[PDB]
């Protein structure tokens, strides 16, 4: 107890800093990752609603199971963020328009993720028996996290871009 | 074994959900088949390193079907919008749709590996707990994006179905029929709301700070633990 | 790979600053001595009679 506790702000401060700069060789600018690591908090807002609403506490499992949602949800943002940059640079498209056309491909691709993993986390959420303690925990977290990522996402991510895109020519 | 029963539930449920999009068996299995592939090359991952088959490994596997599903299901959409707005065959849509995204599933990796990689240098007790997840879903994708590049692909050139240009299934009859209609409808009411959100903007930057803020708050309220007290089936009693 | 980076001096950069983070984390966790382990090892078997 009293030689060591609490790193966390540390690893995920470095995480969060690694994470900028892979970013920002992926797109070979300093500004547009912003637009991608913008979504983070539109996972968390859900996971904290729906382990507050079920009176869960912010443990391991709900920690892990947080870090997969905002996974997943960047993994969408980087697509779309990715699509509209390539119709900007190759088909040579206006901000507005290849952002449309962006988030237009990208919805099918996100839903049909969102849908699979939500409803696959299912058994866990609704799970009794023996680990169902654990089960809970983890289902609960990504469940509600999952949720507010796709439907928040799909409308934040595209603003994001086209916000960040302007502030920085 | 009940950990293992939810893997098993939960690829039954991608398949389902998969079946209701592609709308087509062999289609369905690509997704289907990519996971399995990838989780038990996850379990020989482990075994190299000295890991264990646990609690938190075992999560981490339930955890990672989101991520492996994803590299799956962006592989073979891709695909099927490419046949869908251009009319190539499932062979020439394949090499096309690989040619366009394969380096962002390989970037995407690098960029998810360095949220999952930190939390492996926690130290001392809880250090071990987290390290088994960490290795785990980092291993997972870096299979995922290995099998994303060789089966994915090899399969969607050989099982997808040739689908004409225009053709977004609108003209099946049955329930196939309606949902096509009823999503080709629910993408056009889509692109026209966030059309009409970007005129808007900063009413939504707004919106953010507080769904921010309003995270904040429930972060700090949430009371923080560790790992659960499980029934075990077992328990003692001291006479003292 | 030079021709790549000379378009790209941004991912240049990026490998750069992880490497320096990565030497900068490192630093702070390493042992200090004068020698490493340079000695070969020894056992004593004390007795008395
Ligand atoms: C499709 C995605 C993959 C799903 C996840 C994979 C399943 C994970 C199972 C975890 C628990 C496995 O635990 C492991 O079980 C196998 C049998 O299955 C046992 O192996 C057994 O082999 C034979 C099987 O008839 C037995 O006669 C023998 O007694 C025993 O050695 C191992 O001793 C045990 O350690
Ligand atoms: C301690 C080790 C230090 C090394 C750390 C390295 C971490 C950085 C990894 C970031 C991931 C970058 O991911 C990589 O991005 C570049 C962006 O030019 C992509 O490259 C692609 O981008 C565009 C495509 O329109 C073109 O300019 C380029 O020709 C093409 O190859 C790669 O397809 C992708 O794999
Ligand atoms: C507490 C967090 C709440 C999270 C909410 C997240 C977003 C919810 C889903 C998006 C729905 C928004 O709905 C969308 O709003 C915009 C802007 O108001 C509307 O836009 C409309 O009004 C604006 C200005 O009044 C016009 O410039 C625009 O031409 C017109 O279409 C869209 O017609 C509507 O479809
Ligand atoms: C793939 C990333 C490898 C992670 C290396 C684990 C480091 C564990 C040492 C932490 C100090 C006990
Ligand atoms: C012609 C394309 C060459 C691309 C070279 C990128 C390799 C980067 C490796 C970085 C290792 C530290
Ligand atoms: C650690 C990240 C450093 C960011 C570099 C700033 C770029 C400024 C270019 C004008
Ligand atoms: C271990 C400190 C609390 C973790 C918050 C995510
Ligand atoms: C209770 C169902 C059997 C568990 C092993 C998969």
């Amino acid at each position: 107890e009293r030689l060591s506790g609490n790193q966390a702000p540390s690893l995920y401060a470095i995480s969060l800093i690694v994470v900028f700069l892979c970013l920002a060789a992926l797109y070979e600018s300093w500004s547009i990752p912003f637009s991608v690591m913008l979504v983070v908090p539109l996972g968390v807002i859900g996971a904290l609603l729906a382990a507050t609403f079920r009176g869960l506490t912010n443990d391991v499992y709900f920690q892990v199971g947080l870090l997969t949602t905002i996974g997943l949800s960047a993994k969408n943002a980087i697509l779309i963020v990715e699509f509209a940059k390539d119709l900007m640079d190759k088909e040579g498209k206006g901000l507005i328009e290849a952002t449309l056309d962006a988030v237009r491909m990208r919805l099918r691709p996100i839903l049909m993720t969102s849908l699979a993993f939500i409803l696959g986390v299912m058994p866990l959420v609704i799970s009794t028996g023996a680990g169902s303690g654990a089960q809970n925990a983890v289902g609960t977290g990504v469940m509600g996290g999952m949720v507010t990522a796709t439907v928040l996402a799909i409308f934040f991510v595209p603003v994001f871009f086209v916000v960040v895109r302007r502030r920085f020519s | 074994h009940e950990v293992v029963k939810t893997l098993v539930e939960a690829i039954i449920l991608v398949f389902l959900v998969m079946y209701l999009f592609l709308q087509n068996f062999r289609a369905t299995l690509i997704p289907t088949i990519a996971v399995p592939v990838v989780l038990l090359g996850t379990f020989a991952v482990l075994a190299a390193f000295g890991f264990s088959i646990n609690t938190l490994t075992m999560f981490g596997m339930v955890l990672a079907i989101g991520l492996l599903v994803d590299d799956a299901i962006v592989v073979v959409e891709n695909v099927e919008r490419v046949m869908a707005e251009e009319g190539l065959p499932p062979k020439e849509a394949t090499r096309k749709s690989m040619g366009q995204i394969q380096g962002a599933l390989v970037g995407i990796a690098m960029v998810l590996s360095a949220v999952f990689v930190p939390m492996a240098f926690f130290g001392g007790s809880t250090g071990a707990i987290y390290r088994q997840f960490s290795i785990t879903i980092v291993s997972a994708m870096a299979l995922s994006v290995l099998v994303a590049l060789i089966l994915t692909p090899a399969l969607c050139a050989t099982m997808l179905k040739p689908i004409a240009k225009g053709d977004h299934g609108e003209g099946k009859k049955g329930f196939f029929g309606w949902f096509n209609r009823m999503f080709e409808k629910s993408t056009h009411h889509y692109t026209d709301s966030v059309g009409g959100i970007l005129r808007s903007t900063g009413r939504y930057l707004v919106l953010y700070l507080i769904i921010v803020v309003g995270m904040a708050y429930l972060f700090v309220r949430l009371p923080s633990s560790f790992l659960p007290d499980e029934d075990q089936g077992v328990f003692m009693t001291m006479v003292q | 790979m030079p021709n790549f980076f000379i378009d790209r001096p941004i991912f240049a950069w990026v490998i750069a600053i992880i490497i320096m983070l990565a030497g900068g984390l490192a630093i702070l966790k390493l042992p200090v001595a004068q020698y490493p382990t340079i000695a070969p090892p020894a056992v004593t078997i004390s007795a008395s009679y």
